[PDB]
């Protein structure tokens, strides 16, 4: 229908922008913005976990323009793996990314003892070994199932189902958006209370107009993941509570609410590379 | 003080030095970079399986 | 390949001494210490060859100061050397004011600290380095100032001959020869005797100075 | 005032003598010699692991081994062939300008701000580098060494003198006085015999090593030598200057053969080294590149382009088949 279509269109767009957003930070940072600095190792990790992320994207795509899963078992396990472990993975990132800029900005001095990049690599490596917790739990529960003749890739709890298919969605929600917002918002809240008594940012018209460039950017990625993630997040909780009815309405906003968790994927590219003011410079290098 | 008079002394065993024609200098240069012309690496690429890098 | 592979695994060792070293030496603060001859460099040093090295540590933050004042040579030749330091700690004694420079009389040597202020100040290489500039003498320039005037040093200055005024209008003088003021900022601090001051004073520049770079870093700035 | 005049006449018949000996000029020679079309080399090794500006580098008589000098104050000798580091030598004072690595391979000089030329074992018995000597006296800064043997180096100091030094009793034997400006480089003739240095009064002079004196002066560059690199011959050396431009001067012509320059080239040399065959001049600028010079028609041949910022130091194998490029970017690129 129309509006499959539309569902199935607005997915492959996230997809497209998400893959091609994530792999030309990725490809920049390769090339020309080396993963020296702590931060473009977090970039690169950031982009790369989107870019898986948004990958599982056509897959979901065609699963739900046939309304059936064709790409067997194995790919089963591996595309909701890749989901549930990119979204904690790109999460952590841009929790990893909140706290280093928050350690930058409010301890200095111990920031520089920390702010190697060979921490940004072991963060970066421990926050794909914890989003293991949950992306090897789900590997091994995403199991493809045979349903009103046709088949359905999910998970497959153990009894009793309710307890542990919640006690997933809640810690969903609490390690995939609570404990994020609380770190990305008290970490990058905190760290405008520091910009507004900095010399280089206080004490004059113009270097005020760079703290309301650092302000904006600082809400925007909160504004963004807030945005991104909060639909979706709320909906998933409203399902596990009260039983929606389902109509032309229920079902778009449903899937639109997952689009724009991963526009979040989409939006990470722009945020964090495409707006960093060491990649405008690397960047204004790209040929194309 | 006597800077001045060094510098006169520097400058008269640097004026009373034999100098050839530029065009001796000139050719004595071109002859040697014809000499060693063939064996230059950086001018004439050496073959790949000959070059240590 | 023993030897091949002997030469490797010496090649990753010291490797990672190259990065172990450059982490400690990330951490460290890098500081240029400068000024005219007789600007309190030396007393600075006092309350934290051809380069005299000074390793000094506060509140956890280790500090490299470097004097360069045995290099006579050609600054403009191994200044290029101090891109990338942390801060430049220029020392300017205020009861220099009232005083010439003892090779040429023609020169206020207070004016020759402003000169030599302008041309780190606004050297190419400095360009987004932040100045802890410490005014000297306070005490001995308050005591001059009650019976010299500023005007001696300064004709357009029309203040009252008071340390207030005075050190004040000294201080927005140097902070004047500052271009681009928006890309570089000048701590200026008069220093005092009293202990854990000056040093708390650079700290606190210092730490302004590594906000600010990591924000540089973290690409927000 | 008798000297001051009676100097400024003997100049004036030193350029008297050149232009008599100007008869021609390398360009009207080489007209007619096939040009070096266009030179391509490209980066064939990238030596990483210095972390601050690479001031200096210097290959090592084997082509093999290189020492480079990074702000890091370390001093790493590196395999070019394979790209390992055989030595990282943790450098007293992280001030460096210079490095020399003496053509028998068994030490290194490193100096710079301190005003200390340090000399390193390489070849100990422990198998660790160590200070062999410390070469004080230079009041200014080194600003390029070089061995003539295991014994003797030659310096250069922002003290505007170069010495040549014992390196076992770690004293000057000869000063070389006569620049009036910081001297920047140093290049010994191929018989060590003889060195040129290049200083900031914007001459270069050939000074006699045994006789301890100024042989010649050179000038026509209207800004500081930074760099000096004698021709394979030691009939002609290359000068580098902040006025963009490189000089080819003869010694037996005592007079500026060619000057290396381009209007679109309007930053300062760094470095200058010739080719095995001198054919090609190679300078490094501040403009993060490096032309290849065509040393006998003044054309530029080519560019490495392989550095993000200013190249510091060059240096060609003296088998000739790489040229070493250190930058501020604290990156060595082997070129071929
Ligand atoms: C790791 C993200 C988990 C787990 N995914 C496994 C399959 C899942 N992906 C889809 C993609 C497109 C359409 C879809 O359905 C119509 C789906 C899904 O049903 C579902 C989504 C979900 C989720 C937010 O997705 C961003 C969330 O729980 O947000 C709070
Ligand atoms: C594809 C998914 C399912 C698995 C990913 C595996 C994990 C371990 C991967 C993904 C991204 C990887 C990181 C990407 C980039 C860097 C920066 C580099 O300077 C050190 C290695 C490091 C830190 C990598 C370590 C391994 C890594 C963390
Ligand atoms: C960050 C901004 C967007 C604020 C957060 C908006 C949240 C609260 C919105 C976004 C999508 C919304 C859902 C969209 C559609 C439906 C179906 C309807 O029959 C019941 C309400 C329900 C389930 C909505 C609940 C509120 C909701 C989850």
């Amino acid at each position: 229908l129309a509006l499959a279509i539309a569902i199935t269109a607005l997915y492959s767009i996230v997809c497209v922008v998400g893959l091609f957003g994530n792999f030309l930070v990725m490809y920049v940072i390769v090339r020309y913005t080396k993963m020296k600095t702590a931060t473009n190792i977090y970039i690169f990790n950031l982009a790369l976990a989107d870019a898986l992320a948004t990958s599982t994207l056509p897959f979901q795509s065609v699963n739900y323009l046939m309304g059936t899963w064709p790409f067997g078992n194995i790919l089963c396990k591996i595309v909701i793996s890749i989901d549930y472990y990119n979204m904690f993975t790109s999460i952590f990132t841009l929790c990893t990314m909140s706290v280093d800029r928050y350690i930058a900005v409010c301890h200095p001095v111990k920031a520089l003892d920390f702010r190697t990049p060979r921490n940004a690599k072991i963060v970066n490596v421990c926050n794909w070994i914890l989003s293991s917790a949950i992306g090897l739990p789900v590997m091994f529960m995403a199991t493809t199932k045979y349903r009103q003749g046709s088949i359905d890739c999910t998970l497959t709890f153990s009894h009793p189902t309710w307890y542990w298919e919640n006690l997933l969605k809640i810690c969903v929600f609490i390690f995939a958006f609570i404990m994020p917002v609380l770190i990305i918002t008290v970490c990058y809240g905190l760290m405008i209370l520091r910009l507004k008594s900095v010399r280089m940012l206080s004490g004059s018209k113009e270097k005020d107009r760079n703290l309301r460039r650092i302000t904006r950017m600082v809400l925007v990625v909160v504004a963004v993941f807030i945005v991104c993630w909060t639909p979706i997040h709320i909906y998933v909780i409203i399902k596990a509570l009260i039983t929606i009815p389902e109509t032309t309405f229920q079902t778009v906003s449903w899937h639109f609410c997952i689009a724009l968790g991963y526009t979040n994927s989409c939006l990470n590219p722009v945020l964090y590379a495409f707006l960093d003011e060491n990649f405008k410079r690397c960047f204004r290098e790209f040929c194309i | 003080i006597a800077q001045a008079r060094k510098l006169v002394e520097q400058l008269k065993m640097e004026a009373n030095i034999d100098r050839i024609k530029v065009s001796k200098a000139a050719a004595d240069l071109m002859a040697y970079c014809e000499a060693h012309a063939k064996e230059d690496p950086l001018l004439t690429p050496v073959p790949a399986s000959e070059n240590p890098f | 390949s023993a030897e091949d592979k002997a030469a490797v695994e010496r090649s990753k060792m010291i490797d990672r001494n190259l990065r172990e070293d450059g982490e400690k030496a990330a951490r460290e603060v890098k500081l240029l210490l400068l000024g005219a001859g007789e600007s309190g460099k030396s007393t600075i040093v006092k309350q934290m060859t051809g380069i005299v090295e000074t390793h000094f540590t506060f509140k956890d933050l280790h500090f490299k100061m470097f004097d360069v004042g045995g290099q006579r040579s050609e600054r403009k030749k191994w200044i290029h050397c101090f891109e990338g330091v942390t801060a430049i700690i220029f020392c300017v004694a205020l009861s220099d004011y009232d005083l010439v420079l003892a090779e040429d009389e023609e020169m206020n040597r207070m004016h020759e600290s402003m000169k030599l202020f302008d041309s780190i100040c606004n050297n190419k290489w400095f360009t987004d380095t932040s100045i802890i500039l410490f005014l000297n003498k306070k005490d001995l320039f308050e005591e001059k100032i009650k019976k010299s005037p500023l005007t001696i040093c300064y004709p357009e200055y029309a203040g009252s001959n008071t340390y207030e005024e005075a050190a004040a209008y000294i201080q927005c003088q140097f902070e004047d020869l500052n271009k681009r003021k928006d890309t570089k900022e000048i701590y200026t601090h008069f220093t005092c005797a009293t202990d854990t001051k000056n040093v708390q004073f650079v700290f606190d520049a210092v730490t302004d100075v590594i906000i600010k770079n990591n924000l540089k870093d973290c690409g927000l700035f | 005032d008798q000297l001051r005049q009676e100097a400024e006449q003997l100049k004036n018949q030193i350029r008297d003598a050149r232009k008599a000996c100007a008869d021609a000029t390398l360009s009207q020679i080489t007209n007619n010699i096939d040009p070096v079309g266009r030179i391509q080399m490209r980066t064939r090794r990238t030596l990483r692991g210095h972390l601050a500006k690479i001031y200096a580098m210097h290959w090592g008589t084997d082509s093999r081994l290189l020492v480079s000098a990074s702000q890091d104050g370390k001093l790493i000798i590196w395999d070019s062939y394979t790209t390992n580091k055989v030595h990282a030598i943790p450098l007293r004072s992280s001030w460096v300008m210079t490095c020399a690595y003496a053509p028998s391979g068994n030490y290194v000089a490193c100096g710079g701000l301190d005003n200390i030329c340090s000399i390193y074992n390489l070849k100990t018995r422990e198998g660790n580098v160590r200070v062999s000597r410390e070469l004080a006296g230079h009041t200014g800064y080194l600003s390029c060494c070089r061995f003539l043997d295991d014994n003797q180096i030659v310096t250069s100091s922002g003290d505007t003198t170069c010495a040549l030094w014992d390196i076992e009793t770690g004293q000057q034997t000869t000063t070389f006085t006569g620049h009036t400006g910081d001297v920047m480089s140093l290049s010994l003739a191929p018989d060590t015999r003889l060195f040129v240095s290049g200083a900031c009064d914007a001459s270069a002079k050939l000074w006699d090593v045994r006789e301890g004196m100024c042989r010649q002066t050179f000038t026509g560059h209207e800004s500081d030598i930074n760099a000096i690199c004698f021709f394979p011959n030691g009939n002609a050396f290359a000068t580098g200057s902040d006025d963009a431009t490189c000089r080819l001067f003869d010694l037996r012509a005592d007079q500026e053969l060619m000057t290396y320059s381009h209007d679109n080239i309007i930053c300062g040399i760094t470095s200058v080294s010739f080719s095995k065959s001198g054919r090609l001049l190679l300078a490094g600028y501040d403009d993060f590149n490096c032309n290849v010079w065509d040393a006998l028609k003044a054309d530029r041949a080519g560019v490495l382009a392989g550095h993000d910022n200013r190249v510091s130091c060059l240096g060609v194998t003296d088998d000739g088949m790489a040229v070493a490029t250190g930058s501020w970017d604290s990156f060595l690129k082997i070129w071929n």
